[PDB]
């Protein structure tokens, strides 16, 4: 497991967001910190970014969840966030599902895209989702 | 209404007298330059041509002094009309008398007709060998004749549109502003800074070069710094603070002019820096257009970089499923590079969005 | 009287405030011009400054009144405004009437002030007003 | 729709003609440099190699003049299409004819084939000894060939993305922006100022050095300032306004090039100052992070300083109660120092809080 | 109330002791200058006049040291009264003792009476020929006497109105500001920057010139850089970073003074740039009045340009209907020019309106 | 959690290897300086002392190359752990291999043991007389050893608190900030600009001076610019852009170092200007306190000026009523002066009020 | 007709305003773009500027109308806009009709203006309108 | 007592805050002065600061109380303010009472802290208060 120094530094970083010391980072405290950093996050975006690392879905970030978030944030570049952003900009319509039309459109910036769709649709639902995208990326 | 008519009739007389004083001062300076240039080689200081030219300078100086006196009389009458006085002694303070005497003294220095000489001794540069000469006294009176250029500033101030305009004066007095020559200088430097900085420095380049040549032609038997294109080289490399050294002044006058040139060059580098810094800034209408164009560019780049990320990821997956390793590793490297590029363009787009939001 | 050029320039200056061209400068137009110049005048101060040159008291400035205002504003310094400001700062209490106490207080920054009061009280009301101040100043 | 296709076809023809004119101008300049370098030592001005190279320069200049004429014809047609004229005489104003003639004159100066010579005399530096030589006339026509670099600016402006893009032109039209070369220069100086300042100066360094060497190789029997690495040393120490003096030009051409170098160095110090001042500023995303980190640091410092204050106060109390004097005084001094340090850290934390509140 | 009376009675004593210390330090420096100047030619270092003048310097230095000690005793008492201590050993830290010793050492360097000499060897400039001399030792003790000018800064700080005023002290302490000499320097540079920059540099010009002359009069048999107006020329061209070269120091002292002068000139160009940039900016009222005047000007220009557009259009129409062609094309060209001018003035007016709206 | 432990254990190893590489690089540079200084006069290049010192340099260089290789292996492992790779070939791009080879080449240039010589010819300055010598080859390998100072920047970046801190990294990641060496440089220049500018320039002064002396001691039989205090004078007057001329480099190495010094001085004047301009601005609290103090001062001045106006008006009235004229006229003049002074102070107070209102 | 590249670029420029992709630029989208450009157009001015090129009067700009607007906006200077602005500044009263009084007033900055009015009134309504102004200009 | 010049200067300093001249510094006057100085003080903080030197507790600062405040504020460093701020930052919970846990936590940046608690708890209430802290500091 992590050594004493690492866990101490990460506990300090956790308490940097956890003002009340209850052990969980509520979305309000994260929003207050973000506002103090000069940014203005909406409630919807803040909630969407707080369930990214929330494994149990309780709505708050405990210490292990924050440790996972740090373990994926300490690196200079994380493949997960870049893959998600690429998938988001792929989906022009914003419905969460990219069909063959958008793929063919973005590939122009026939057989190859057909092979991509055929080998990317693991469930065979006729369309490409986020799980299929991350499966193909890795 | 009995004061406005008089005030305008005195504004017009004051402006006309300033114009005529500038005309006669510049005529005196020009004839001084002509006579100084000619009396070196064309004829001698005992000739009748020199007597005629110096008589012309003196007759221009007498009329200039008369015009200065009449201008100050008109300004005294303006003080009377403004502050509702009745006795002219009331307008005559100590500062006003001092400035009248200063202008008269400045405008009464000119080459007096007749030949007079004084012994001039200077230490030659780079050899320190003394050189003596019997120089005329008209050269220590010709150089001060360039002090009549304050009439230029007076004419610029008096002829300015907002100094005499009724509406401009009303708006200025409504905001409690003094329309002195510093306000005119600031407005010129904010409207046309390059033109002012290019006229005021290339017109003083000729004056400094001529002064150096005139002062040093007495102690220069080589025609090195007493040649006009040589003095104009010395002054230019002094103003730009290069200071080569091959042409360094011999006499105290040349050294003083070079010191003044260096001081004004060190004061004009600041003006150049300010003007350039104010001329690189993009205006709001230009900055908005630039930001919109860069937003479009970054969106296109982001689209194509996401396309490249997915293309490389699929190629790597296909090579892995095709029981191949080397090409799979090459395409994994390409996928990592594409992900890094996508992150870079995303960060640039976010920075642009933040800048646009802060501006708007 | 004034020449054609002077009256033309002064008519242009008058129309610079007179947008509607009715021949009178309403206080609203002067306030709008003042705001366009970057200043923020209150209604009370604006009205107080518009009756300074209003000879007939009609509430607006016609052309002759504006000509008088210009004839006293063209000069570099006007004695009337400076005298009024001096009288205003003399009156610490702001009641419009300076008694001997304020005079004695400001003279320290006995017989002389008594002589000043005696020779300045033209009406003999025991106190110094603005008319007495401008009479003594001139 | 009958004008848009014509306008785009004329944009394309105009851009292609600009590209070809730049190609031929640069080819002429390069062949001029080659011939000037070779004709000094490799062969003489009467050789057939010199005739061939100067014929190549002339044949490039003829084609360049033709391309300039055709480019101006295309601009005339563009003026027709834009302003809906019918007769080409409508487009021919005085300024346009003057600029056409200026470009033709600038692009028609080149070394004419044939041997022509003129007597050149100069005053050597630091010795003032005259030197006379029979110099060729092709050196007073080779130096003006560097004026063909305005085609570089024309090509940069015509090839710029936002000059010809339909969306960029529309966005500029909504905001009433003029897409002249000053807008392009400002956008370059705000996007990549260091790259522009490093290309525009290290490309003129070689041009000025070659001009100095070419002008002064006729009056240099010591190979001091007529050597390329010597001319490139002189020009560099003139641009940076050091001006040592050991290498000062002999001829009027070298002195003029050094004067222009000094002027442009004094104008480029302003650009350097502006760029550096704009490159030290922290952006908002960096200022906020820095302020957060420094706030954390100051809170930790305050905690430890209050700890020291209480520790020293208790130590002083314990030594006072222990009937000790020397250690009591030492620890009272330490307590006063700790209180002063705590005050300092509290004040700087308050200043940081004030700054954060002001920017947020 | 038992502390305020003591604190004010000690403020007054501290200020008076600072005044007297400055008086005696300046008297010592002045007598040092007089004796150094006289002992070169008027008399020799063994004369009784030199003994009397050096005794005067020593008797001024003894009193200066006494005043410094008493000033520090008063400051110790002030520390006692401020921090409520009782034993003076509490106030004596390491930094305070170091600074007391530093001031005493700085103020105890002066020409001791008596004749002492040391062998001084220097390498002459531009010839590299060694020159040795038997120079007095009083010249390496006279130059450090210019370090007593920190008393000037101390007196300026102590005599400043806001340092001792109860009102200003209360207002500053309410905002938690330290009234050190940097605050005084910043307030001076924001109130009267030109006056400070003109006094602090022309008073150091004389000091540097005298130091160069005093150090180099031992190795100068030509009276070139050991003459006061020559040293004052060398220092001026070093400060302005011209550096001609004809007068370059021979000795290590002259070279060191010239290096310090160059450093301070490179640090004062920044101050000049900042002051000039802050003195070109138009104030709010001036900018508003200027914008109003330019708005009036642009409206008049727009009126007359629309008038010209319609006049030219009608003239062109009349000539076309009059079965004329050449005048028709002339007036069509004039109409196009008038339309372009109208567009230019309209764009300028729109830019002015945008600037005014952004400002307000 | 299986990645954080490895990442921290690799951060520590990377930092330790950077520290050791800096230690060994500085040791190699120091021994190079010692050997270069000693082998000139103390012993010759064939001595055993030179062999021992060059063996020490080589043994330090071998260990430095090993530490660089191990550092890059640790960084490869860090790339593996970060991007979840498994094969080290994936981490090896073209840029990474190029930079590894560049560092190895930079850190493998050192004086090889053994005596080797090459013929060095230079043109002496101000006389243009050629001078040849049989110089050792170890001087063209000693000068490149100063390129190992990039390890200083690497150690500064790796040891910085916010680079490795978990909380600082998290806060930077929320705001998408890259912690490269430019961010560290900007934070240093905004926290302690004077200290950085005084260490980075006085540590390079010694390096440039030593390089000039080492390069030019082979072509200097006068000990003029091959003396350390002479080279350090040359470099200082080049950096400050004075450029006297008496000491101008003879060799290409000295001229190149002087050119680089001039470039960096022209780039450091910009930093000085920016720092000074940012150090003259008054803090918000300081400006508020200054404005309050000036408000109090202006109110006091306005009170006393109105008092003087009324005093003079009454005195004039009393003298008029006393059948006196001359004193009445004197006091009318004084009254006009007092009215002008009152207007001036009123305008200053109004300007201060406007500035305060705009600020708040 | 226009080539493929020109129509593609102009379609991209059209879609730069047409966010929803319905093929018509509603006034709201143009206002949003203008606000994003830093300007603040009023609804009245925006509607007035959207019917300049609206040939059919449907209230929105289709592709051919936008092509006409580009065809008159690509040029460095358009005579139509300058003529319209000149006519606007000619009409001091703002009623859309310039009578002889304003013409005579602006010509001073007798027979000539009479000839201008006589040869400019094509319909003989006794006054000069915008259509007569553009007829005389061309 | 204080001399005449000191009394005059301190009365001027008092009248800086005493705008109405009623002889007492109402909290509103101090608030408006500190707003004119650029600060933004809350009512609670203003009241806390105004009872710092309010000896009689009437809610306003008369001349003798202002003289005490000046006699404590004219010095370069005020020991009382620094001691109070140190005690404030010692109290993490903000309840006004520092227990042994906070002291033990802040000393680590056993017997010694126990001795400190024993010799600092003058009233023997099991905790450390502000008066005990200032007694131990002095
Ligand atoms: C002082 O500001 C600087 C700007 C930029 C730089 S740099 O290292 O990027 N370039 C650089 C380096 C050395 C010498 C020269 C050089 O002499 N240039 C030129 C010669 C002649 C005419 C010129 N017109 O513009 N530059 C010209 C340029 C350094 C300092
Ligand atoms: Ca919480
Ligand atoms: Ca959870
Ligand atoms: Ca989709
Ligand atoms: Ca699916
Ligand atoms: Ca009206
Ligand atoms: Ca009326
Ligand atoms: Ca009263
Ligand atoms: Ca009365
Ligand atoms: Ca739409
Ligand atoms: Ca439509
Ligand atoms: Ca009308
Ligand atoms: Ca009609
Ligand atoms: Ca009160
Ligand atoms: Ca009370
Ligand atoms: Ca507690
Ligand atoms: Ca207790
Ligand atoms: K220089
Ligand atoms: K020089
Ligand atoms: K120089
Ligand atoms: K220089």
């Amino acid at each position: 497991q992590l050594t004493e120094e690492q866990i101490a530094e990460f506990k300090e970083a956790f308490s940097l967001f956890d003002k009340d010391g209850d052990g969980t980072i509520t979305t309000k405290e994260l929003g207050t910190v973000m506002r103090s950093l000069g940014q203005n996050p909406t409630e919807a975006e803040l909630q969407d970014m707080i369930n990214e690392v929330d494994a149990d879905g309780n709505g708050t970030i405990d210490f292990p969840e924050f440790l996972t978030m740090m373990a994926r944030k300490m690196k200079d570049t994380d493949s997960e966030e870049e893959i998600r952003e690429a998938f988001r900009v792929f989906d022009k319509d914003g419905n969460g599902y990219i069909s063959a039309a958008e793929l063919r459109h973005v590939m122009t910036n026939d057989e190859e895209v057909d092979e991509m769709i055929r080998e990317a649709d693991i469930d065979g639902d006729g369309q490409v989702n986020y799980e299929e995208f991350v499966q193909m990326m890795t | 209404l009995g004061a406005l008519r008089r005030r305008r009739a005195l504004f017009e007389k004051r402006k006309r007298l300033s114009d005529y004083a500038l005309i006669f001062g510049m005529f005196g300076i020009v004839v001084m330059v002509i006579e100084t240039e000619l009396s070196w080689g064309a004829y001698d200081k005992a000739s009748l041509y020199s007597l005629a030219l110096k008589c012309l300078i003196s007759l221009s100086t007498i009329i200039l002094l008369g015009l200065i006196i009449v201008y100050h009389a008109r300004e005294i009458q303006l003080f009377m009309v403004d502050n509702g006085a009745d006795d002219w002694r009331i307008a005559m303070t100590y500062e006003r008398i001092f400035f009248i005497c200063l202008e008269i003294l400045v405008c009464a220095i000119h080459p007096i007709p007749g030949n007079y000489t004084f012994t001039w001794t200077a230490r030659l540069a780079f050899s320190y060998a003394p050189s003596t000469t019997t120089a005329d006294v008209d050269i220590i009176l010709s150089i001060p004749m360039f002090l009549r250029l304050y009439l230029i500033a007076r004419v610029m101030l008096l002829h300015s549109k907002l100094f005499t305009d009724a509406s401009s004066r009303s708006i200025g007095a409504l905001n409690k502003i003094n329309f002195n020559t510093r306000f005119v200088m600031k407005t010129l430097m904010t409207i046309c800074p390059g033109t002012v900085l290019l006229v005021f420095s290339i017109s003083l380049w000729i004056i400094a070069a001529w002064t150096v040549r005139a002062c040093e032609r007495y102690h220069d038997q080589q025609d090195v710094t007493s040649n006009f294109l040589g003095a104009m080289w010395l002054i230019s490399i002094t103003f730009l603070s290069i200071g080569y050294g091959d042409m360094v002044p011999n006499t105290y006058c040349g050294k003083g002019v070079c010191l003044l040139t260096g001081i004004m060059g060190a004061g004009c580098t600041a003006l150049v820096v300010a003007v350039v810094a104010r001329k690189l800034e993009l205006t709001k209408a230009e900055k908005h257009v630039h930001n919109f164009m860069m937003d479009i560019q970054y969106t296109k780049e982001m689209k194509e970089s996401a396309a490249r990320v997915l293309q490389e990821a699929w190629m790597f997956y296909k090579h892995t499923r095709r029981k191949e390793s080397h090409a799979a590793r090459r395409h994994q490297r390409k996928l990592l590079a594409a992900i890094n590029a996508f992150r870079q363009v995303r960060l640039k787009h976010r920075k642009l969005r933040e800048q646009v939001n802060s501006m708007v």
